[PDB]
């Protein structure tokens, strides 16, 4: 919660370090990559979007 | 355009385990009974 | 005002930043030259801020049209990036830098909206 | 209150406009969103 | 001399210093403007060392994923 | 103290025949941190450094002798003291215990 | 060793550690020195050495054997005889001045820390440290 | 020290590393000064 | 009335948070788009700017009461002498 | 913090040649694309999420309109 | 040692 210079510096090259790392496809984020996307959450919200449209459908 | 230590003194200190191997000059004359 | 040809070294460590700005919207301040040229920029344009704090210095700052002009390309760096124009795009990892310089210059704009 | 009390978690955070309009074409329907949802913050504030 | 015995506490060194990598830059403030206001400035950076939107990623990361 | 520690100090004396050991003796003698300085940190009060117990042990004329008084001491009389304290102790006290 | 050696998840202490950077998000390291038990114990240890150097005798004189080359006569002082005791009192002395060795060194520290951002090139070339220097001066 | 010792005695090393302070720690006599002391 | 606060209070800090994970996904497609366009300029401002933070990160290693009370770091052996080539001056200074 | 060595080394390397570099420039182009479809998905979740914000709000309209009735 | 060899091989396989 508190924001010194080493945490600053550590945090940007970390940074830097994955995406080069990501470049050379040393790098292996399953986890992370299908935890944002989280297909599950997806359906669940086409489906919500889904039930919503209906209810304005029906409504007129 | 090395790790230099302080010195051991090895002669200055005592014998731990077996007390009557120090030079006399170190040696404590209370065991023989020669105090007095 | 009370040391003249003050102004103009700080001029000459103003511009440049003008040029860096404009060339920021790409990664290119790769070498630690760059970097030490921009850095001297910021700290030029702060003091130039902390004495346009002043009557007698902000009158003096007025009657130059270099410093005007500066102001001014920021400014309309600053409305391209709110705007949303794809001309000139800041790229991120300067951002922080970007950041400082539009405070500094807002506020001299305060001082010398009073003069114009 | 007369003044905005600061507090430790972000309140806001900005958009970013420098992705191409092409592939993202959901960004215009979030701006509109956004837009009116603050039309309805104003006129209940009001 | 003045000077005490070297068994006498305390006899630590460093322990109430403070190196300047760590001294708490200033960052973002993050004000809250009531509830239903919305068009209202949120943060306030004016003499910040980094931006609104990488200390937000900062908060995100250490933070924000704690769970 | 120990059986041995008696006999030393009963040596040192010249007067060791004249002792006669019982059944019971014979059985028997086989067998936080307070800031007191502030040369390092912020100094606690002076009170709280009284209210602790100072003990040195290792050094003999104790951690603190003015420079006057030190300069101006007697020599032999502080050989006799450490002759008769540190090396001379056992057998006064085989003196104290026997021999009347 | 085939596949990718680091797999980032969402953890962000084994993903900074599968990078490196590790401790550099603790404020201070761990070390040995800072329990009351180790210092105690150095201590003890200390106060043992005092106590045996103090009860040396005062009258410590050494033979050096290349005093045969000084033909000594009986009258004739030995140009070696405090060897052992120069080196006696030294350690003697060095150990009980530590409290004031110590003092010293924590003033020189502290007083070549405080200025690490002003006399050190890259901390005080790094944008953080020069943002946050002109910072602290905004009028 | 046995072990050491006995295998030295035997021969049954090659070479004995010699490397000794060549000095010892000697008491020495003590005198007390002769002028008196004015004691004030 | 603070059931609705909190409730308002929960969604809005889950907007926010998603928000910023869309920057972040955002900052890491700008940062390959750019690498895509110009390749040699951001290598070299990779390698430097990971040589400047590394270089960064070890300004603070020899202050951790080990190195502080053990006589390494003031021996004159090492051969950087950024410690104790401050003595001088901070002797005429009065404050060592 | 060791393999991080081995990176800056094969980087350097990749800067040492000459027709090195659009292959890179290709593989961030893929990466890219990756992140835009990453930036897609948030932006949908976002947008069930402003949804919901927009349905309540309503809801506290409607109470609105009842009270200047009255 | 396979450090060496796994940034090798990942930069062979970018370069081909």
């Amino acid at each position: 919660n508190n924001v010194t210079l080493k945490n600053l510096t550590a945090f940007q090259l970390l940074s830097q370090r994955e995406n080069i790392c990501e470049l050379l496809n040393l790098v292996e984020s399953t986890e992370r990559h299908n935890s944002i996307i989280n297909p599950e959450r997806q359906r669940m919200s086409l489906e919500e979007m889904k039930k919503m449209l209906d209810a304005l459908k029906n409504e007129r | 355009n090395v790790k230099k230590e302080f010195p051991v003194n090895l002669t200055i200190k005592k014998n731990v385990y077996d007390s009557a191997q120090d030079f006399n000059a170190l040696q404590d004359e209370s065991r023989n009974s020669r105090q007095i | 005002r009370t040391l003249p040809d003050l102004l103009p070294l700080f001029k000459t460590f103003i511009l440049p930043l003008e040029r860096i700005v404009e060339g920021l919207n790409k990664s290119s301040i790769c070498d630690s030259k760059a970097m030490d040229s921009l850095q001297m920029g910021l700290n030029a344009l702060l003091i130039l801020r902390n004495l346009a704090q002043d009557t007698d210095s902000v009158q003096i700052l007025v009657k130059d049209r270099e410093i005007k002009s500066f102001i001014l390309f920021i400014l309309k760096k600053f409305q391209c990036v709110a705007t949303g124009d794809n001309k000139w795009q800041l790229y991120e990892g300067n951002a922080t830098f970007f950041n400082e310089l539009t405070h500094y210059t807002l506020d001299l704009m305060e001082a010398i909206s009073s003069y114009i | 209150q007369t003044n905005p009390v600061p507090v430790t978690y972000p309140t806001d955070a900005y958009i970013p406009t420098y992705l191409p309009d092409d592939k993202v074409s959901n960004l215009a329907d979030l701006k509109k969103l956004i837009e009116m949802d603050s039309r309805l913050d104003l006129y209940l504030t009001r | 001399s003045n000077i005490p015995d070297p068994t006498l506490p305390p006899t630590e060194m460093m322990t109430r210093f403070l190196h300047p990598n760590w001294y708490a830059l200033p960052t973002t403030v993050w004000l809250k403007y009531g509830n239903y206001n919305s068009w209202a400035p949120s943060f306030n950076e004016n003499g910040t060392v980094v931006d609104s939107t990488t200390r937000g990623l900062i908060w995100l990361e250490r933070i924000g994923y704690m769970d | 103290m120990g059986y041995y520690d008696v006999l030393a100090g009963l040596s040192a004396l010249e007067k060791s025949s004249q002792v006669v050991f019982s059944a019971t003796e014979l059985q028997q003698l086989t067998q936080k941190r307070v800031a007191v300085h502030g040369y390092l940190g912020g100094k606690v009060s002076l009170a709280d450094a009284a209210q602790v117990e100072y003990e040195v042990g290792h050094s003999l004329l104790g951690s603190y002798v003015p420079r006057q008084q030190l300069e101006a001491l007697s020599s032999v009389d502080f050989s006799h003291h450490f002759h008769r304290t540190l090396e001379c102790k056992a057998a006064l006290e085989t003196h104290d215990v026997f021999l009347a | 060793s085939e596949k990718k050696p680091i797999k980032i998840s969402a953890d962000f202490n084994a993903k900074a550690k599968s990078l490196g950077l590790e401790s550099k998000f603790s404020n201070a390291t761990k070390t040995a020195l800072g329990d009351p038990d180790t210092e105690i114990r150095i201590s003890a240890r200390i106060s043992n050495r005092i106590n045996e150097l103090e009860r040396l005798p005062a009258n410590l004189g050494t033979y050096s054997l290349d005093d045969c080359l000084e033909f000594i006569t009986k009258d004739d002082l030995s140009s070696r005889m405090d060897t052992f005791k120069i080196k006696a009192l030294v350690e003697l002395k060095s150990l009980k001045l530590l409290t004031k060795q110590k003092s010293i060194r924590q003033k020189l520290i502290n007083n070549v820390a405080s200025q690490a951002h002003h006399n050190i090139p890259y901390l005080r070339d790094s944008p953080f440290t020069a943002a946050a220097q002109r910072s602290v001066q905004i009028r | 020290k046995r072990i050491l010792k006995e295998v030295i005695l035997a021969k049954k090393v090659s070479k004995v590393p010699i490397n000794n302070v060549r000095a010892f720690p000697v008491l020495q006599t003590n005198y007390n000064g002769s002028i008196p002391v004015v004691r004030a | 009335e603070e059931e609705t606060d909190a409730e308002d209070t929960a969604k809005l800090r889950e907007i926010t948070k998603l928000a910023l994970q869309l920057n972040s996904s955002a900052q890491k497609y700008q940062f390959f788009h750019e690498l895509s366009l110009h390749p040699r300029e951001t290598l070299t401002h990779y390698l430097w700017s990971s040589k400047q933070n590394e270089l960064v990160l070890q300004g603070d290693q020899y202050f951790n009461e080990d190195a502080a009370r053990t006589s390494d770091i003031y021996s004159n052996n090492n051969n950087d002498r950024s410690l104790m080539g401050n003595i001088s001056l901070l002797y005429s200074q009065g404050r060592l | 913090s060791k393999l991080m060595e081995c990176v800056n080394d094969a980087v350097q390397t990749l800067l040492q040649g000459d027709d090195k570099l659009g292959k890179v420039s290709d593989k961030s182009r893929e990466i890219s694309e990756k992140y835009i479809e990453e930036s897609q998905a948030i932006i949908q979740e976002l947008v069930k999420l402003t949804m919901e914000k927009l349905e309540s709000k309503f809801t506290k309209l409607c109470d609105l309109e009842t009270q200047l009735e009255m």
